[PDB]
DNA sequence: ACTAAAAT
């Protein structure tokens, strides 16, 4: 059944390896694909999931991201005002994120305006992406179509003074 | 002489225009004892019968309230002695002037008594000292009819003061007695911690010999504020900008400079993919196209405190000489009573006179005719306080008669005055956005369609700049060259006297006629020093005293503290607390604060060794 | 010698 089951979460697209599957969930007489994406979406990614990412992505030589993905934000800071002034409203807001799944990390900045991350977003959070993405300078771009925000916490051990 | 009334104005002008308004025309005037006094004395009814009215005058407050002997002479008292065991008294202020003894003999035989004194909060203290003088000789009264008297009154024109006369009232011992509370209060905390402070730093630091340490509601908060604008300053660490600018060019030798709509990245390679990213690109589209029109404030009336920010901030005047420079101008008889913080014009008022007197001095000769041709405009409405009405030019001078300073500050009052009255100013601003590849600009201009009182405030103009280029949605421009430019963020700069002015305002610390008074205080004290520009910028001995204060008790450098005294004792005023109450309660926490502090001073004593 | 209020 876990053959299937694979395949389902793949066409979901919530890629992750086969032991972490079996860690998050192991043979309930049923694998129950739904409980299984359940109790991912409150787990940290970084011990769990598959390689995925396309090699030298932090290089200047990729252009392009194709299918779907799944991605596990680190931080979130605010590009657009120092850190003196964690928000002022002197320049639009432009977020700066440093996503990762697996072994690698990777980097993506707004280019418009997504109510769905705010900066108050916690780390842990989930993001799927739809469709082609593109990469310019080994920068993501995150258009507001192209992005998906599914929540869940783990480890929230962050404290603003 | 049958009966005659007694009246008492803070004013002696004040009292001559309220004795020829009243008299109407018919005077007898006479010169008193004090020779800065007079005394004018005219026929009229006051309740059925004819009555002689005596006007008079006595200047600002009469008593002070001080200690008793062995009290203030130091060396002789422990400090902690002074907070609830020393007498208290009232003594003379200015004795050259022998007000009580002048009342007192202008008053013997009198029978009523009408007090003509402002009607802010410090009036009815002079109010009720007045009475403390003046009550025990007089004509006692008879059966149940009431004697003392009190009228209210804005301005100083024929109707309002014929109707206040009209309408009488009573004065209030319950709002007395909050200034008397607020007296005896700073008098014991200041002399409290002042004696102890320069009687401990004095004899064991060497060069503060000769020297005094003072404390106080008001100086320590001022200093508070410029040290924590150095503490600001000396804690401050530049970042990166990373700004992006392009232009475009229509015609030949007619480029056009643009703006990003994204003004700032902090993250090089971030602004470099945003370079590379519109670098190599030759086309300009065009997005929109704005015009809408607008509309720059007139000025509203004229404060005291706006007048010392502006001298200040543009005439390189401190507030004591500004205020100096205003009494004299107020005495002389050209403008009007220089310690208001009234903004709202009284609702009569001859505006058009005061605007029709200065119609022949070539500076704004064609403008007020205009205004006069054409009917003037109401003026911007505004906060009132009782007080007095704004600052308003009366007689019409020129360069020749006065000099320099009071010139000065004439131009601006008048010029104040004309814009007060004018029309307002409208531009219309024009924003076009173009397009480059994927990122979008915008550049936006101003052009003038009437000016108003710009014409007679020209800094505070609309400057001039060429008109953008008519286009529609569609048309394509060349563009030059897409580069970037590289800048720091720059420090806070060092308060100056028009920003220190306007935080002293909002939280309260000193009033109207005390602002100046407090930073010359400051500056006499060497706790500040005025360098280039008007800025106040902290000295040694001034950044321990506050770095000191915080470490040791923080609520003494606290501006927050003033307003809370001041909340609690105004309970006294509206009735619904106790004097002694209050006054002990808070005595009490104080003097605990300073047991507190006395022990609690090696704190402040160890942040003195790295300096003198 | 202190403090904080009005006035000329
Ligand atoms: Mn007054
Ligand atoms: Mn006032």
């Amino acid at each position: 059944m876990a053959q299937v089951a694979g395949a389902a979460l793949s066409q979901a697209g919530w890629y992750l390896s086969d032991e972490g599957i079996e860690a998050c969930t192991s043979s309930p007489d049923k694998v129950n694909v739904n409980d299984i994406i359940l109790i991912a979406l409150n787990t940290d990614l970084r011990t769990i999931g598959k390689k995925f990412l396309p090699s030298d992505i932090n290089s200047g030589k990729v252009e392009k991201l194709e299918g779907p993905c799944v991605l596990q934000i680190q931080k979130i800071r605010n590009v657009a005002a120092p850190k003196d002034n964690e928000e002022s409203q002197a320049a639009p807001r432009m977020l700066r994120l440093q996503m990762t799944d697996g072994h690698i990390s990777c980097t993506a900045v707004e280019f418009s305006y997504m109510s769905k991350i705010s900066l108050n977003t916690p780390p842990g959070t989930k993001v799927k992406l739809s469709g082609i993405v593109d990469i310019k300078n080994g920068f993501l771009l995150l258009n507001d179509s192209n992005t998906t925000v599914l929540g869940g916490e783990v480890e929230h051990l962050i404290e603003k003074w | 002489v049958m009966k005659t009334v007694l009246m008492v104005a803070e004013k002696p002008s004040l009292a001559q225009s309220i004795a020829k308004i009243l008299s109407r025309g018919s005077l007898s005037s006479h010169k008193g004892l004090n020779g800065a006094c007079s005394v004018h004395e005219y026929t009229g009814t006051f309740a059925g019968q004819p009555v002689r009215f005596k006007m008079t005058s006595v200047c600002g407050h009469v008593m002070t309230l001080d200690f008793l002997g062995k009290y203030n002479k130091w060396d002789k008292v422990d400090p902690a002695e002074l907070f609830s065991q020393a007498p208290t008294e009232k003594k003379e202020a200015n004795p050259k002037l022998n007000m009580v003894k002048f009342l007192q003999v202008e008053g013997r035989g009198c029978d009523y008594i009408v007090l003509w004194l402002d009607c802010d909060k410090e009036g009815e203290n002079i109010c009720f000292e007045v009475l403390d003088a003046v009550l025990p000789v007089m004509n006692k009264a008879h059966g149940g009819e009431k004697t003392v008297f009190r009228a209210r009154f804005s301005s100083i024109t024929d109707t309002d003061i014929c109707n206040a006369m009209a309408c009488l009232g009573e004065p209030d011992h319950n709002e007395a007695l909050s200034v008397d509370a607020r007296q005896e209060l700073d008098l014991r905390i200041g002399c409290a911690f002042t004696r102890f402070q320069t009687k401990y730093f004095q004899g064991k630091y060497g060069d503060l010999d000769s020297s005094l340490i003072s404390f106080g509601p008001c100086q320590t908060p001022t200093l508070g504020f410029c040290v924590e604008r150095h503490d600001k300053i000396q804690s401050f660490k530049p970042e990166t900008y990373w700004v992006l600018q392009a232009k475009v060019n229509t015609d030949k030798d007619r480029s056009l400079l643009l703006d990003w709509d994204r003004v700032r990245v902090f993250d090089r390679e971030i602004a470099q993919m945003f370079l590379n990213m519109t670098k190599l690109e030759k086309e300009a589209q065009v997005e929109a196209t704005s015009r809408k029109e607008k509309a720059k404030q007139r000025p509203l009336a004229l404060n005291t405190v706006e007048m010392l920010r502006v001298a200040s901030s543009s005439l390189g005047m401190g507030p004591q000489h500004a205020m100096q420079t205003a009494e004299r101008l107020y005495t002389q008889g050209y403008i009007s009573f220089p310690r208001t913080e009234t903004t709202h014009y009284p609702e009569n008022f001859d505006l058009k006179g005061s605007l029709r007197q200065q119609a022949n001095h070539p500076y704004w000769a064609d403008t007020v005719k205009r205004l006069l041709a054409e009917g003037i405009n109401r003026p911007r409405k505004g906060h009132d306080a009782g007080d007095h009405p704004p600052i308003t030019p009366m007689k019409s001078a020129t360069e020749a008669e006065l000099g320099g300073d009071a010139w000065r500050l004439y131009e601006y009052i008048t010029r104040h005055f004309i814009a007060t009255v004018s029309h307002d100013c409208k531009y219309l601003q024009s924003t076009i956005s173009f397009r480059i590849g994927p990122e979008l600009f915008t550049c936006s201009g101003k052009t003038v369609l009437s000016p108003g009182f710009t014409e007679v405030m020209p800094w505070q103009s609309v400057p001039l700049e060429e008109s953008l280029p008519t286009c529609q949605r569609g048309d394509a421009f060349p563009v030059g060259e897409v580069k970037m430019l590289e800048k720091q963020t720059n420090p806070p700069d060092y308060l100056t006297e028009a920003e220190l002015i306007t935080l002293m305002e909002k939280h309260g610390i000193g009033t109207d006629a005390s602002i100046p008074v407090h930073i010359n205080n400051i500056c006499q004290r060497n706790y500040v020093t005025v360098e280039s520009g008007r800025r106040l910028k902290p000295t040694n001995l001034g950044i321990v005293l506050v770095h000191g204060y915080y470490k040791i008790d923080a609520e003494l450098v606290l501006p927050t503290i003033r307003s809370a005294v001041e909340k609690q004792l105004n309970l006294i005023a509206q009735g619904k607390a106790d004097y002694r109450q209050v006054l002990g309660h808070t005595l009490d926490v104080f003097k605990r604060k300073f047991h507190y502090f006395v022990d609690s001073i090696a704190g402040m004593d160890e942040l003195m060794e790295v300096s003198f």
